[PDB]
C-alpha cells in the first residue's frame, strides 16, 4: 500500500518515450479518475474493490509520470458531490484515504528520498477531523521537497475553489490590503488552491463521459482536453501515451491561443489603465500629453502601487495559509 | 403552408429525443478569414428549431462578437428562408448570445471587483459570497448554464468558454463547422440525449 | 548675367569632395546671402556692385552645389524688413531682381537643358506688378523640371509664412474642408511656402553675424547652423566645404535628436487620440476595452477621417496656388 | 552686509555693458544622465544679478521640464548663498521658464487650433490672423522674446527652442556648461552688448 511503484519502462514503452520526448513535452498533467465503480462491476468485484485498485492504479501512473520526466501531477480524488453517495460507500472512501495517508507516513523518508511534494486541494473543512489531520501532516513533511509535485483534490470542485479565491481576496479589502480595483484574473490565479503550480498542460478524463464534473475549470480554460473511454482502474501506459500525442498535436495552435490570449488580456489591461490616468488627467485640468511625461509617471506609479499591493496581500495570505495547528 | 410542415418536422425531431439541451454553446476552433457565417447561422436556426432555448456563439479571436451584425443579419435570413422583423430580431436577440474569452475569466474577475466593492462600502461580508452567489453575480443572471457545447475545429480545447459554467457541460467535437449537415448536428444531439449525468452519486 | 557659371571643380576642390562624399551629405542648403554692403565699402564700390556681385557669387555657389551632387538650395535674397532702406538701394535691388529674372527667360529652354526647377517664395503681391508678372513666369516656365531646385526667398519673412500657413488652414476651416481638431504641425508644415521640399539639412549665414534675422525659422529647427565670417561676395568653395564639415560632425546626434522629436510628437500625439477615443467611450457608456476592439477601429476611423480631410484640403490648397493668371 | 557688496558689483558689471538682454534663453545640447543643475541655476542668478529680466532654459529632452523642482530648488539656493522664501519663490517663478520642444512648433500648433477654432465658431474671419495677432496668441503673451541665446555642448542647433520667437536672437555658442564660470558667462554677455542689430535697414 504505497503511492508510487517502482517499475521501470519496457522496450517498446522506453523507445516509444524517447520519440516523443524529442518534441514538447507536458509539465503537468491533471487526471479525472473515472469508472471505478463501472469496473468494478464488470469484473464482478465490490464497489470497495474497485475504488483500491483505482488508488493502485494512480501510484502506478505516477511512475510512468517520473519515469517520462513529467514531474507535476494532479488528480481528481474526490468530489464534494460525491458527499451525496451511500454512506456506505462514503466511509469505504474515506477509509481508503485514511489508510493511504497514514502509510504515506510509515513511508516517510522514503519521500524525502524522491523529493515527493504532496498537496491536497479542497474544502478539506467537510472531512472527517482525523482524515484532516492525517491529510495535513501530510503537506507538513513533504512541503520542501523539490522533485515532484502530486496534488490530490480532495473534497474538491472548482466552484468552491473559484468561490474561496474570490473570498480571500474580499478578506484583502477588507483588511486594507486590497483595493477593490486591484482584483484581476492574475491576482485571482495566485489565490486558487492550485496557485503553486502551473496550469496542466493536459486534463484527462477516462470511462468515455465528456464534461468535465466541476474539475480544475479555471486552470483548464486553455488545456488540452482528452477524453478517453477505459476505465480508470485498466488505464495503461499507452493510455497516457496516447493523450501525450494529443498534446504534441495541439501544441504550436494551443501555445499561440494561449499567448494571443494573454497578449490580448495584458494590453486591454494597459488600456484600462491608461484610461485611468486620462481621466485623473481630464480631472485637475493637465493635458493628457506632453513633454513633461506626465501620464508616463503616473501610469509607472499606478501599477507600482498595484504590485506593492498585491505583493502584500500575497504575503499575508500565504502566512494565513501556512498558519496551520492541524498537523 | 410548407414552412409550417418543416416547422412541426424539426418539432418532431427535438421532442423525440430522450432529453434536449436548453442552452447550448457552439464553440469554433478555427475560423477562416472569411468567417462562414452561413454555417453558423444555419446551426443557430437549426438549434430554434428544434427546441433549444438558448444559443451562445463563441470563438477565441472574437471575430463573431466583432461581426454581430452581419452574423445575426445571415441567422434572420436563414430564420424566414426555409421556416414582423421586430419579432424576429427581438427573439433571436434573447435566444442568441456571441461571445468571446472576456465573457469567462474576465467576468468572473468582474463579478468579483463589484462584490468587493461592496465589502469596501461595508455592505457586504467576506464570507457572504458562496457558491450560489457567485453564480447570480455573474452575466449570466438567470440564465440557465450550457447543458450541451458543440465544438467545432482541431483544437482539443474549450479556449476559455465560459470556464465557470461548463461544470457538467457536455463537450461533443465535430471535425468542421464548414457545410455542416442537419444529419450530423442531430447526431450530435441525439449523443447529447443518450449520455447519462449522474450529478456525483 | 546667368543665374550659374559651368565651371568643374579643380584638382583640390575635387579630391576633399570625393573624401566627404564617402559621408552623409546634404539634400537641401540654405543661404543667407549677408554682407554684400560691408564688402561693397571695403572694395571701395558702389552698394549696387556689392549687390551685383553678390548675384554673381549666388551663380558660382550654385554651381559648386551641383558639382557637390546637392541638388535642392534655397537662399535669402530680400528681406520685408528691407523695405525700409532707401528707395535708391531698393530700387538698386528691384531692378537688379528685374534685369536677373528677365534674363533667366531669354537664358530659358537652358534650363530644360539641366532640369531647373525656380521657385520664388515669400509675400509676392508686395513687390512691384511688372517684377511679380516677371518671377510668376519663372515659376511657371521652370515647374516639372527634375534635375534641381533653387528656392529664391523674395519680399520674405519666416514670421509672415507662418502666418500665412495658419491663414491657409483657417481658410480651410471657413471653407468646410477641414476641422480646427485637424491642425497639426504636419499640416502647417504642409502650408508653408517651402512645403515642395524638405527642410534644409544646412543653414549658413555669412558676415560673422549670429542671428537668422526672421528666415526659416520653422524649417530650421533642427538644421545643422553654420555662421561663417566671410562676407557674401566673397564666398568660396572652401567655405562651403566647411560647412558641410560641420554638418557631417553635427549629423549623427542631429538625425538622432530629430527621429526622437518625430517619435515624441507622434506619440504624443497618439495619446491625444487615445485619450479622445477613450472620452466618447466614457460617453456613450461603452467600455475602455473589450474584446470587439471597439476603441481600435475608432482610433482607425478618427485617423482615417482627419487624414482624408487633410488630404482634400491640401488637394483644394495647391489648385488655389496654381491657379495663377500671373503669368 | 558683504552679499550687499557682491549685488553691488554684479549690477555694476550689467550695467557697465552697451547693452543688456532682457530675456536670454539657455539651451543646453547635451544633458548628462545626472544634470548638472548646479551649473545651470549659477548662470540663472547670475542673469538675474546683472540685471535680466527673463531667462528660459531650454534642452530638447524635456530633463529640465520633468526636473523642475530640483532645478528651482538649486536656483533658490544658490540665490541665497552668496547673493521671504515665498517672495523668493515666486521671484524666480516669474522671472524663470523652463523649457522643452513641445513651448516651440507645438505652441504655434495649439495658437493656430484656437485661432481656427474662432473662425469655426463665426467669430474671427481667416484675414484676422495678422503676424502681429498671431505673437499675442502664442504662450509667450506679453513677455518679450529673447534678445540673447546662450547655446552649450557640441549641438550645432537650436534644436527646436522656440523659433517664432528667435527671428532675431542673437546665438552665442560655448562648448559646456559644466564648471561654467561668471568670467565665460560675462565673456559671453560683452560679445552680446557689442553686436549689431541693424533690422534690415
Ligand atoms: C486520494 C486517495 C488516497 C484515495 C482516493 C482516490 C481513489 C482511490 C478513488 C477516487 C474515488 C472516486 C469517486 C473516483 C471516481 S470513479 P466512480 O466512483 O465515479 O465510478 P463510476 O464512474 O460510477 O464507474
Ligand atoms: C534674387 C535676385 C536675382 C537678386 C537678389 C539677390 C541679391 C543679388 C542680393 C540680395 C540682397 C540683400 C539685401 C542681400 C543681403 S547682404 P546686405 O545688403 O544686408 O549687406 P550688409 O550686411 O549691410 O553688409
Ligand atoms: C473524484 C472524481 C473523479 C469526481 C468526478 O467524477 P464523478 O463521477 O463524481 O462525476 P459525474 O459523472 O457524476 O458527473
Ligand atoms: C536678404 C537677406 C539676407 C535679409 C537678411 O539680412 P539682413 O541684413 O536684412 O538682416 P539684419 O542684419 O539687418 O538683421
Ligand atoms: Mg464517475
Ligand atoms: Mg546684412
Amino acid at each position: 500500500m504505497s503511492w508510487i511503484k517502482e517499475g521501470e519502462l519496457s522496450l517498446w514503452e522506453r523507445f516509444c518515450a524517447n520519440i516523443i520526448k524529442a518534441g514538447p513535452m507536458p509539465k503537468h498533467i491533471a487526471f479525472i479518475m473515472d469508472g471505478n465503480r463501472r469496473y468494478a462491476k464488470k469484473c464482478q468485484v465490490e464497489r470497495q474493490e474497485g475504488h483500491s485498485q483505482g488508488f493502485n492504479k494512480l501510484a502506478e501512473t505516477l511512475r510512468w509520470c517520473l519515469n517520462l520526466g513529467i514531474l507535476e501531477v494532479t488528480v481528481y480524488a474526490f468530489s464534494i458531490e460525491n458527499f451525496k453517495r451511500s454512506k456506505s460507500e462514503v466511509d469505504g472512501l474515506m477509509d481508503l484515504a485514511r489508510q493511504k495517508f497514514s502509510r504515506l507516513m510509515e513511508e516517510k523518508e522514503k519521500l524525502q528520498k524522491h523529493g515527493v511534494c504532496i498537496r491536497v486541494l479542497g474544502d478539506l473543512h467537510l472531512l472527517p477531523l482525523d482524515l484532516q489531520e492525517l491529510i495535513a501532516q501530510a503537506v507538513q513533511a513533504t512541503k520542501n521537497y523539490n522533485k515532484c509535485f502530486l496534488n490530490v483534490c480532495f473534497a474538491y470542485t472548482s466552484r468552491h475553489e473559484i468561490s474561496n479565491a474570490v473570498r480571500e481576496m474580499a478578506w484583502g479589502v477588507e483588511q486594507g490590503l486590497l483595493d477593490p480595483s486591484d482584483i484581476s484574473e492574475s491576482l485571482l490565479d495566485k489565490c486558487l488552491y492550485t496557485n503553486r503550480s502551473p496550469h496542466p498542460d493536459i486534463l484527462i478524463r477516462t470511462s468515455g463521459e465528456v464534461r468535465l464534473s466541476d474539475f480544475l475549470l479555471w486552470q483548464t480554460s486553455h488545456s488540452c482536453l482528452v477524453f478517453q473511454p477505459v476505465l480508470w482502474p485498466e488505464y495503461t501506459f499507452w493510455n497516457l501515451f496516447e493523450a501525450i500525442l494529443q498534446f504534441q498535436m495541439n501544441h504550436s495552435v494551443l501555445q499561440k491561443a494561449r499567448d494571443m490570449y494573454a497578449e490580448e488580456r495584458k494590453r486591454q489591461q494597459l488600456e484600462r489603465d491608461q484610461a485611468t490616468v486620462t481621466e485623473q488627467l481630464l480631472r485637475e485640468g493637465l493635458q493628457a500629453s506632453g513633454d513633461a511625461q506626465l501620464r508616463r509617471t503616473r501610469l509607472h506609479k499606478l501599477s507600482a502601487r498595484r504590485e506593492e499591493r498585491v505583493q502584500g496581500f500575497l504575503q499575508a495570505l500565504e502566512l494565513k495559509r501556512a498558519d496551520w495547528l492541524a498537523r | 403552408l410548407a414552412a409550417a410542415h418543416h416547422r412541426m418536422r424539426w418539432r418532431a425531431d427535438g421532442r423525440s429525443l430522450e432529453k434536449l439541451p436548453v442552452h447550448m454553446g457552439l464553440v469554433i476552433t478555427e475560423v477562416e478569414q472569411e468567417p462562414s457565417f452561413s454555417d453558423i447561422a444555419s446551426l443557430v436556426v437549426w438549434c430554434m428549431a428544434v427546441g433549444i432555448s438558448y444559443i451562445s456563439v463563441y470563438d477565441h479571436q472574437g471575430i463573431f462578437k466583432r461581426n454581430n451584425s452581419r452574423l445575426m443579419d445571415e441567422i434572420l435570413k436563414q430564420q424566414q428562408e426555409l421556416l414582423d422583423k421586430d419579432d424576429q430580431v427581438l427573439n433571436c436577440h434573447l435566444a442568441v448570445k456571441v461571445l468571446s474569452p472576456e465573457d469567462g475569466k474576465a467576468d468572473i474577475v468582474r463579478a468579483a471587483q463589484d462584490f468587493c466593492q461592496l465589502v469596501a462600502q461595508k455592505q457586504k461580508r467576506p464570507t457572504d459570497l458562496d457558491v450560489d452567489t457567485l453564480a447570480s453575480l455573474l452575466s449570466s443572471n438567470g440564465c440557465p448554464d450550457p447543458d450541451l457545447v458543440l465544438k467545432f475545429g482541431p483544437v482539443d480545447s474549450t479556449l476559455g468558454f465560459l470556464p465557470w459554467h461548463i461544470r457538467l457541460t457536455e463537450i461533443v467535437s465535430l471535425p468542421s463547422h464548414l457545410n455542416i449537415s442537419y444529419e450530423d448536428f442531430f447526431s450530435a444531439l441525439r449523443q447529447y440525449a443518450a449520455c447519462e449525468q449522474r450529478l456525483g452519486k
